[PDB]
């Protein structure tokens, strides 16, 4: 998928990524898979009551991701 | 055809979850599942404005460049029309 | 240059308000040779200390009134930059008269005979 | 005191530099090389028109002293004592 | 503690910095000031405007200075905003600030640490420089707005104020009115109207998707119109129109024919015989109703109107702009398309194998 | 050598041993804060330790930052406005710095959530009753100087001070 190209274009870059539970995860997207399974690296996550907490290493299956939110650096896949 | 979502693209949309956010962004890429690809997106949760003489605007939050996965999608509107850009 | 730039602010705080009334009796008291340097005008820096002591003089003018404040500063620019042009034209005028006079035949004579200007090069 | 007149009216090019240039020439050099010399001539010129020269047996008249703003023009000469009224096309020299 | 002489020194030091840098600015290119100033004019009338004859020329006395393209002069606008910004915070503190013994108290302070082996000249230089980033010429921007964008406030159909993208709106405006019977040069035809955005709505002023739509469409054209002109006090104007608003309505809808009497703005949509039920008619349930349920409508639309008046010469340079587009050829409008691009992305200142390893085993 | 935009973007940047993100602006010679803009509100932490900044002032809204290191500058004064630039900041740790009156120290009345708050080795603390005056000025600081605020000396800042 057209989409899948572009979140993989953002590895190496700082993501934000929202769980099916709304758990708010920010940092570092080392790895992202075909079916969106995100490794990354040196989180901050902000949970549902607002509070936050800190990690250094995770990975998040695809299906249990809401969505993600990528740099702008990759606006500039226009052909499509 | 299959135009029915290449129509819309480059159009700003306003855009549906399953929770009942308000994804309103510059829709430039879907695919198989739906999983969509929206430009200067901003959520909204409390309302859609139709000019709601209070305010239109109550927690806005300016998201900017957003991957959602169409599990979570349920519909989409046209909201306004590309911008040039 | 820390040191040096501190005491002449300093000095410069006090001479703004006590003038000479404070530092003059410092320098007779502590006896510094830098002292008397930095009062007198052979100093280089001394100059820079009338800079200074002006500027606090100023902050005294207007204590208990409020500032409640462009075009004029650009105006003066553009001015600036006309002036410039004049001179760069005058000096490539200069340029042309340059070469010409040292490319004519002073050798091509032909005489005739033998033997408030300033005000003149006006007009009126 | 010279009053040189010019034509009347009878590319930027002779206009751009400034009148007419006046210098003074020692006669130790001429073309007909008859022989004869001793004495300087300011001679006078501009592009179409023939030069021109003035003997001066004296040896130094209004040779004047610091009449210091430096737009070397030419010469300490030409901006010292020269006019240039190029409305009318007149030069004078002194 | 701190002798206050020295802060207050230094921000009026700081603050002259900065009129001396914008003003050197507004040397080099006085277009920055006039192209401001013009706009100015039609916005307080009473603003006093230089010799036509030196805009032209682009001259403040006697030099004429070389023209700018259009990026540039949005640029410097912008940087000369923030400075103004800067400049506007000092003045503030400022504003909030404003023996012998003592002396030699502390010039024998001052002998402390004497084997401070340094050259200090960064205090007036690294402010002037602050204010005058690349090695030596390649970026006109100063270090104060080193990361200042235009790209990032104005899309690549604005132009940097040329135009104003409304393409976009035209769809919207088609998602409104549920049908395509509607071109963007008629959508253009509409917008126009903005007593006529008054008396003859597009659409029925009481209808939903339409104030919405208005209200989009408003707001959009306000920040297009202070983005396009930094320079010009925004709280200035936000202010007069606020009591444009305020005052011009209250005695008699400031819309007043001498047939129908007084009209009412966006609340009722109705005329009044006289000035007398106009006002007992501003107490009545109905127009407290109206008034207190489509305040901020009618406000938009007024806003949108009097922006719009503001912008006439963007307004009409665009129509222009899509009548040209619109009777281009194909290869015309990539040229165009490719020219509009080329303005938007340019500096503001120019200068192993296994078939191989199987083989060999 | 200001703390510029560019300075902050080319700054080691990671997650520390307490597991906050944390921003590195050690030995920079910093005189003055200021453009913390470019750095998003994304850290947890700031470390601004050996450096030579004069005022606790100049930022811009962070909402993020909860933890500020400000070890061995020159700190003589704190702003006014903190909590309106830094509501959530919790941890101030001012270790070797020039706070000389009691009175400095009164802005952090303003810090609503500051719970750790450290000023030793500074003038100010050798100045009789340093300590009951920061817990009555400053009744939000749960450890001061890396000693728990106890009741007793709550009350016995209640009596002085009244």
């Amino acid at each position: 998928g057209v989409p899948i190209k572009v979140l993989h274009e953002a590895e190496g870059h700082i993501v934000t990524c929202e769980t099916n539970t709304g758990e708010v995860y920010r940092g570092k997207l080392i790895e992202a898979e075909d079916n969106m399974n995100c490794q990354m690296s040196n989180i901050t996550v902000t949970y549902r009551d607002g509070r936050v907490a800190q990690l250094e290493q995770v990975y998040i299956r695809g299906s249990k991701i809401r969505f993600l939110i990528l740099p702008d650096m990759l606006k500039n896949m226009l052909k499509s | 055809k299959s135009s029915k979502m290449l129509q819309h693209i480059d159009y700003r949309m306003r855009c549906i979850l399953q929770d009942g956010r308000i994804f309103i962004g510059t829709f430039k890429a879907f695919d198989k599942h739906m999983n969509l690809i929206l430009c200067d997106c901003d959520e909204f949760r409390k309302i859609k404005p139709k000019n709601s003489k209070q305010a239109e605007r109550e927690e806005k939050r300016v998201l900017g460049l957003v991957l959602l996965r169409g599990e979570n999608l349920v519909s989409m509107t046209v909201e306004g029309p590309p911008p040039k850009d | 240059s820390a040191f040096d730039l501190d005491v002449v602010k300093l000095t410069a705080q006090f001479v703004a308000r006590n003038g000479r009334q404070f530092l003059t009796q410092l320098m007779q008291k502590e006896q510094r040779n830098y002292q008397f340097d930095f009062l007198r005008p052979q100093h280089s820096l001394f100059n820079y200390f009338t800079k200074l002591v002006e500027q606090y003089t100023k902050i005294l003018i207007p204590p208990k009134g409020l500032f409640s404040k462009l075009d004029q500063v650009c105006y003066r620019v553009e001015w600036a930059k006309f002036q410039e042009r004049e001179r760069k034209k005058e000096e490539e005028e200069k340029e042309k008269e340059r070469v010409a006079y040292a490319q004519i035949d002073w050798h091509d004579f032909v005489v005739v005979e033998t033997v408030n200007f300033p005000p003149p090069t006006t007009p009126e | 005191k010279v009053t040189k007149q010019r034509d009347s009216e009878m590319y930027p090019e002779i206009a751009e530099g400034i009148m007419p240039r006046h210098r003074f020439m020692s006669a130790y050099e001429q073309r007909i090389e008859p022989p004869d010399r001793r004495w300087q001539y300011l001679l006078m010129a501009a592009e179409p028109y023939e030069t021109i020269a003035f003997k001066v047996p004296s040896r130094e008249i209004d040779k004047a002293e610091g009449k210091t703003h430096w737009n070397r023009e030419t010469k300490q000469f030409f901006l010292q004592f020269h006019f240039k009224m190029e409305k009318p096309p007149a030069p004078p020299s002194l | 503690m701190e002798t206050i002489l020295e802060q207050q020194r230094r921000y009026h030091e700081e603050k002259e910095r900065l009129m001396d840098v914008m003003a050197k600015e507004m040397l080099t290119k006085k277009s920055t000031l006039r192209d401001q100033i013009n706009s100015d004019h039609r916005t307080r009338a009473m603003q006093d405007r230089y010799m036509e004859v030196s805009g032209n020329l682009r001259d403040l006395y006697d030099d004429k200075d070389g023209l700018r393209k259009e990026e540039l002069n949005a640029i410097s606008g912008p940087n000369e905003f923030a400075e103004f910004y800067n400049r506007l915070k000092q003045i503030k503190e400022f504003h909030r600030k404003h023996f012998e013994e003592l002396l030699k108290a502390r010039e024998n302070p001052s002998e402390e640490a004497q084997n401070l082996v340094e050259f200090t000249d960064e205090e007036g230089y690294g402010r002037y420089l602050d204010l005058h980033y690349i090695n030596l010429k390649a970026s006109e921007k100063l270090d104060y707005i080193t990361y200042l964008s235009i790209f990032d406030q104005l899309f690549d159909i604005p132009k940097e104020r040329k135009n104003a993208e409304y393409k976009r709106y035209l769809e919207m405006l088609l998602e409104y009115l549920q049908d395509y019977t509607d071109r963007v040069k008629p959508l253009q035809d509409q917008n126009e109207l903005f007593e006529k955005k008054w008396e003859n709505g597009t659409f029925p002023g009481w209808p939903k998707e339409t104030s919405s739509a208005l209200t989009h469409a408003g707001a959009h054209l306000d920040l297009s119109a202070f983005s396009s002109w930094e320079e010009l006090a925004s709280l200035g104007l936000d202010r007069l129109k606020s009591a444009l608003l305020a005052l011009g309505l209250k005695c008699g809808g400031t819309l007043e024919e001498r047939a129908q009497r007084l009209f009412s703005t966006k609340g009722k949509s109705l005329e009044s015989l006289d000035t007398s039920l106009f006002a007992k008619n501003p107490k009545s349930k109905g127009t407290k109703r109206d008034t207190e349920r489509n305040k901020d409508i009618a406000f938009l639309e007024a806003q949108i109107y009097e922006y719009v008046e503001i912008l006439g010469e963007q307004r009409h340079l665009t129509h222009e702009n899509v009548q040209r587009k619109q009777a281009r050829t194909g290869e015309e409008r990539e040229e165009e398309e490719e020219e509009q691009i080329s303005e938007s992305e340019s500096e503001d200142e120019e200068n192993i194998p296994y078939w191989l390893y199987k083989l060999h085993g | 050598v200001k703390l510029t935009a560019e300075l902050i973007e080319q700054a080691a940047q990671y997650t520390n041993a307490v597991r906050d993100r944390e921003l590195d602006l050690r030995g920079y010679k910093i005189p003055v804060i200021e453009n913390l803009g470019a750095t998003l509100d994304q850290f947890d932490a700031i470390d601004f330790s050996d450096n030579e900044i004069r005022k606790l002032d100049g930022f811009p809204l962070l909402r993020r930052l909860k933890t500020l290191l400000v070890n061995n500058n020159r700190i003589c004064r704190i702003g006014e406005g903190l909590d309106q630039a830094l509501p959530c900041l919790t941890e101030l740790i001012l270790t070797n710095n020039s706070l000389v009156e009691l009175g400095d120290l009164d802005p952090l009345a303003s810090l609503k959530s500051l719970t750790y708050l450290s000023i030793l080795r500074n003038p100010v603390t050798n100045k009789k009753h340093y300590r009951l005056y920061v817990i009555y000025k400053v009744p939000q600081v749960r450890v001061l100087d890396f000693q728990k605020v106890k009741l007793k000396e709550r009350q016995e800042a209640e009596k002085m001070f009244k």
